[PDB]
């Protein structure tokens, strides 16, 4: 089954099992093993990793990551996946000092849009976007990973998990107990890691989920029904909030030009349904003059 | 707005459809099954439909479980005594793919009278999963009437849970339906139902966006009339049963219309 694979190091692990670098001693090809405990006996294979599987097998798009194959055996599931050299929270903690350049910044937005694009294309919500969750190579690659949190949705959607999405990460629709959410919260999400890259710290990093809203209202402003319908009509909702103004995102997010403040406010719009799509987003005027830097590893 | 996934409902469409034709079980498979009839089709999934009701899951957990269990047949040969094991798995499968809260396997050990042990239902477990090669996300009936539902103006409640109720009748009977892909027969569910309550006739915004008209769509209907017709005397009820709750506006207790006018 696994003769052929070469175990080289562990790089991380998950809730059913270890992910271990490896290489094909046949081929060369350097691999990602995730390996899945099957629960044989009590609850037999992890719905996370059903839904993983089966939604992998489906994207395949070259800024989604790559599920080579599935091995089987009585008692193991063991995922064989591209291996990509590291994830983005790894590179900007590595990139905390010295800066990530904003070529490769537009770069990395506009590839993560386009996986991102192609998963909502395919009724595919990823729910767990962050940068932990976000591959790149020596290319200048990044990609889409850890489906374990994904769903296929149907049109209109209907009520999906709640607890979904790290707390960071999190769209205020999900927040504030929404009855339904859709494929915006990804691109809340996406939003969040956009500014993060620019400043190499988290927007929101709230400590609990009143505190995530507190962070959310004043960096955006408290919202009103003039800016989002509903939101106080919606559950969670507390008409009690303090009404912060909306700061400017030149001193939300410096470095950022003119085009990439508007491409973020529009990413990070409060209305799920005023925010811009993925589909859109790939259209802002910020990428224009798109290339595809190396990145300095 | 967004719940409606404006900007990639096209694409959605465009890709179920083609998704539609890979996940669709072999039409003539019960012939080529020695043990297994469609009889005994009918009294399996009858029998998870009431299972869907017990533990209040979703239709669209339904619908898989009944393709799970069509492709895995199109593939594997199967004694009637194991034949409630693979829907009990393919149920299982499906709650784990589509639930919020799926049933503990304990509870699916449970509804099967202990039939089978629990080691028995996780292998069966294993097997579906390799055997259809983990390809679950399959294209539904329901996938595809709630993109329709888009069209009424104003949505008609009635009109959604008997088009509903109309499509759960299809996957009782193999003949004829396995001979329709799910979106025919959804097409058919809702222009029948639509019909039936309102007098009104397949929109054409949806033949804009299906390429079917009821020139394409009269075979599917003639059958889906004819089953929604002699439903009452049908040996399978609990979808009737089911529909003639509170909770779908007691469709199943709705008279049908005699003529399609067509
Ligand atoms: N199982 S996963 O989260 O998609 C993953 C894929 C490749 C690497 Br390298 C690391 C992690
Ligand atoms: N039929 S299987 O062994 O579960 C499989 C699943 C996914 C890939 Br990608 C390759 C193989």
């Amino acid at each position: 089954s696994m003769e052929n694979f070469q175990k080289v190091e562990k790089i991380g692990e998950g809730t059913y099992g270890v992910v271990y670098k490896a290489r094909n001693k046949l081929t060369g090809e350097v691999v990602a093993l995730k390996k899945i405990r099957l629960d044989t006996e009590t609850e037999g294979v992890p719905s996370t990793a059903i839904r993983e599987i089966s939604l992998l097998k489906e994207l395949n798009h070259p800024n989604i990551v790559k599920l080579l194959d599935v091995i089987h055996t009585e008692n193991k599931l063991y995922l064989v996946f591209e291996f990509l050299h590291q994830d983005l929270k790894k590179f900007m903690d590595a990139s905390a000092l010295t800066g990530i350049p904003l070529p490769l910044i537009k770069s990395y937005l506009f590839q993560l849009l386009q996986g991102l694009a192609f998963c909502h294309s395919h009724r595919v919500l990823h729910r767990d976007l962050k940068p932990q969750n976000l591959l790149i190579n020596t290319e200048g690659a990044i990609k889409l990973a850890d489906f374990g949190l994904a769903r296929a949705f149907g049109v209109p959607v209907r009520t999906y998990t709640h607890e979904v999405v790290t707390l960071w990460y999190r769209a205020p629709e999900i927040l504030l107990g929404c009855k339904y959410y859709s494929t915006a919260v990804d691109i809340w999400s996406l939003g969040c890691i956009f500014a993060e890259m620019v400043t190499r710290r988290a927007l929101f990093p709230g400590d609990s989920e009143i505190d995530q809203l507190f962070r959310i209202f004043r960096t955006l402003g408290t919202p009103d029904e003039v800016v989002w319908p509903g939101v106080t009509s919606m559950p969670d909702y507390k008409p009690s909030f303090p009404k912060w103004a909306r700061q400017d995102f030149s001193k939300v997010v410096p470095p950022l030009d003119e085009d990439g403040r508007s491409l973020l406010s529009q990413m990070l719009h409060y209305d799920p349904n005023k925010r811009i799509s993925a589909k859109a987003a790939l259209a802002h005027p910020f990428f224009q003059d798109v290339t595809k830097p190396v990145p300095h590893l | 707005g967004v719940n409606e996934v404006p900007d990639y409902h096209e694409d959605i469409h465009t890709y179920l459809r083609e998704m539609e034709v890979k996940c669709k079980p072999k039409v003539g498979y019960m012939k080529k099954q020695p043990d297994i009839t469609n009889s005994m089709r009918a009294i399996l999934v009858d029998w998870l439909v009431e299972v869907g009701e017990e533990y209040k899951l979703q239709n669209e957990t339904l619908h898989l479980a009944v393709n799970y269990i069509d492709r895995f047949l199109s593939s594997m040969s199967v004694l009637r005594g194991k034949l409630q094991l693979v829907g009990t798995a393919a149920m299982l499968l499906a709650s784990k793919f589509e639930e919020i809260y799926p049933p503990e396997v304990a509870e699916f050990v449970y509804i099967t009278d202990d039939t089978y042990t629990k080691k028995q239902v996780l292998r069966m477990e294993h097997l579906v999963l390799k055997v259809l090669a983990f390809d679950l996300a399959a294209p539904t009936i329901n996938q595809f009437l709630t993109q329709y539902f888009l069209h009424q103006q104003p949505a008609n409640c009635k009109v959604e849970s008997l088009a509903m109720f109309l499509g759960e009748l299809s996957l009782i009977d193999a003949d004829p339906y396995l001979k329709y892909l799910p979106s025919v027969i959804a097409a058919a569910a809702f222009h029948l139902a639509l019909y039936t309550v309102t007098g009104q006739s397949w929109p054409e915004s949806l033949v804009q966006k299906t390429g079917y008209t009821l020139e394409t769509l009269k075979p599917c209907l003639l059958d889906l009339h004819q089953t929604y017709l002699r439903a009452p005397q049908h040996a399978q009820q609990s979808i009737r049963e089911k529909y003639k709750n509170s909770k779908y506006h007691g469709v199943s207790l709705l008279n049908p219309p005699e003529t399609l006018n067509v």
